């Protein structure tokens, strides 16, 4: 069989139109004063939104 | 054979070439629709089909 | 001077041919050839194909 669908219009869901899903919340606390920072874990995680 | 409405002979070399030269090609293959990684795509891997 | 009344064809998978000094009074078909050809000082009364 011959095919041209498998070209840039291949079986994928259409290019790579993907933005980090607005996933659940993780942390929200506000701080004044000197510079402040927090950390999270990559375990079972592949993305974040800041 | 009956070449040119004439009873004559040809070299096997010629007959072989004629058959292969008319052996067709991939161009005449049909154009299909659905596809998946389940199916396979022809190609040359390390010098072999 | 030389005159030819007919058509000349390069058969399938032919190679190494060489021609010169002929007046071909007909077509000159080239199909299924494998290259390595050379024509010189020739005339054709019709269309090469």
């Amino acid at each position: 069989a011959l095919v041209s669908l498998s070209t840039l219009r291949g079986a994928l869901g259409g290019g790579s139109i993907s933005g980090i899903i607005p996933q659940e919340v993780l942390f929200d606390q506000w701080r004044a004063g000197g510079n402040w920072e927090v950390s999270q874990s990559t375990q079972n995680r592949t993305g974040f939104i800041v | 054979g009956c070449f040119d409405n004439t009873s004559s002979t040809i070299t096997v070399q010629q007959l072989v070439n004629l058959v292969l030269s008319q052996a067709g090609g991939l161009c005449d293959l049909p154009q299909a629709g659905g596809i998946g990684d389940n199916d396979l795509i022809a190609g040359c891997i390390g010098g072999a089909e | 001077f030389v005159y030819v009344d007919g058509n000349v064809t390069i058969g399938a998978a032919v190679s190494g041919v060489t021609v010169s000094g002929l007046f071909i009074d007909g077509n000159l078909t080239i199909a299924g050839a494998n290259g390595t050809v050379e024509f010189i000082n020739t005339t054709v009364s019709t269309s090469i194909i």
